[PDB]
């Protein structure tokens, strides 16, 4: 029970920009504040201890300051790979609510691939068709499926990657899952991707009888 | 070098207990305290308690009569037991420790063990090849579609981790009580199929380790 109020909750910054996160303690705590970095799917990593000391291995662009109640953590010059959640801690049970650092970069159009169901899945009674949209920015994107030239919305599941550590782009898959019987009732399968990079869609298609 | 490593069940039924072990190398649990910290999905950390070198335990009171931390110095193991789980106990569970005079900072963390609380049943994934249908192009994108598993997580590697550049693994999606994801990799269209490409899919809950070779139509 000390509260660490951490702001902002989200940052969107370009590579090379400066970031500053603040944690305000509910009581005066000298320099007894820690900063951690947690990248997607990883454990926390110590960056800064006793308010202002860089750990071992921590790069110079990471700094902390403060004493008493108002604590600051700064990244001088944000690199692509700094995409992470950052948070403060006071005593062992007092954490700040975290700051998600997201990267903005130049808009990028997706590369589209289409994949028919595999023979293995067909044997199981299932048929998933996948449309993969790779390396685009920003994250928002649309996919429209047509079967025998008719729009099909049912059976579609969409899912994105986390932002890329190196290039700061997103990728996503759109998966249309049918039964084998339904799949075998139709021949042409098309997906159409539309992204803000163009009013024109990007299409990929196949025919089951060729596949 | 120091390593902390959690081991745990993956799935716990509502109202039942969770037992996890943290195994330590690189320092003596006789001399250093070891903490438990958890992280519910998409949320922040939550400290549970600590067992100090001498054996004193301190706990987070939000867990008042529910938690037991203990250790066996002779096995370099620290244990957590948490009674009466409910769905909001679903979390990643970490053990953590401090190797130096870093104030309250913990510099050592385990990889974590994922715990899901649910009345449902562990179910191994099926893995299906994503192979270009029937190409021109300087690159080729290949993939593995992983469906029907429960609980989370699964991991996907390509050529046992050796193929890392150009790997894209989407988030899992929950539908009808089961998870699916896909993982894709882009390689030069010269490199496949002339060199073998396989995906490696692990699902710790069912102790599953699959290999699927991607081959040309």
């Amino acid at each position: 029970s000390i509260v660490m109020t951490q702001t902002p909750k989200f940052l969107l910054v370009s590579a090379g920009d400066r970031v500053t996160i603040t944690c305000k303690a509910s009581q005066s705590v000298s320099n007894d504040v820690t900063w951690y970095q947690q990248k997607a799917g990883q454990s926390p990593k110590l960056l800064i201890y006793s308010a202002s000391n860089r750990y071992s291995g921590v790069p110079d662009r990471f700094t902390g300051s403060g004493y008493g109640t108002a604590f600051t953590f700064t990244i001088s010059t944000v690199q692509a790979e700094d995409l992470a959640v950052y948070f403060c801690q006071q005593d062992y049970s007092s954490f700040g609510g975290g700051t998600k650092l997201e990267i903005k970069r130049a808009d990028a159009a997706p590369t589209v691939s289409i994949f028919p169901p595999s023979s293995e899945q067909l044997t199981s009674g299932g048929a998933s068709v996948v449309c993969f949209l790779n390396n685009f920015y920003p994250k928002d994107i649309n996919v429209k499926w047509k079967i025998d030239g008719s729009e099909r919305q049912n059976g579609v599941l969409n899912s994105w990657t986390d932002q890329d550590s190196k290039d700061s782009t997103y990728s996503m898959s759109s998966t249309l899952t049918l039964t084998k019987d339904e799949y075998e009732r139709h021949n042409s399968y098309t997906c159409e991707a539309t992204h803000k990079t163009s009013t024109s869609p990007i299409v990929k298609s196949f025919n089951r009888n060729e596949c | 070098q120091v390593q902390l490593k959690e081991s745990g069940p993956g799935l716990v039924a509502p109202s039942q207990s969770l037992s996890i072990t943290c195994t330590v190398s690189g320092f003596s649990v006789t001399n250093y305290g070891v903490h438990w910290v958890r992280q519910p999905p998409g949320k922040g950390l939550e400290w549970l308690g600590v067992i100090w070198a001498g054996g004193i335990t301190n706990y987070n009171s939000a867990f008042m009569s529910r938690l037991s931390i203990s250790k066996d110095n002779s096995k370099s193991q620290v244990f957590l037991k948490m009674n009466s789980l409910q769905i909001d106990d679903t979390a990643m569970y970490y053990c953590a420790s401090r190797g130096g005079h870093y104030g309250y900072a913990l510099d050592y963390w385990g990889q974590g063990t994922s715990v899901t609380v649910s009345s449902a049943s562990t179910k191994g994934p099926s893995v299906y090849p994503l192979v270009p249908g029937c190409t021109s192009g300087s690159s080729v994108t290949l993939g593995c579609l992983v469906k029907g598993y429960f609980p989370e997580p699964v991991t996907v590697k390509w050529n046992y981790g050796a193929l890392s550049s150009g790997v894209r693994t989407v988030s899992s999606v929950l539908q009808s009580g089961f998870y699916s994801l896909s993982s894709l990799v882009t390689v030069p269209s010269s490199t496949w199929p002339s060199q073998t490409v396989i995906c490696n899919v692990a699902h710790p809950a069912s102790k599953t380790e699959l290999i699927k070779r991607i081959e040309p139509r």
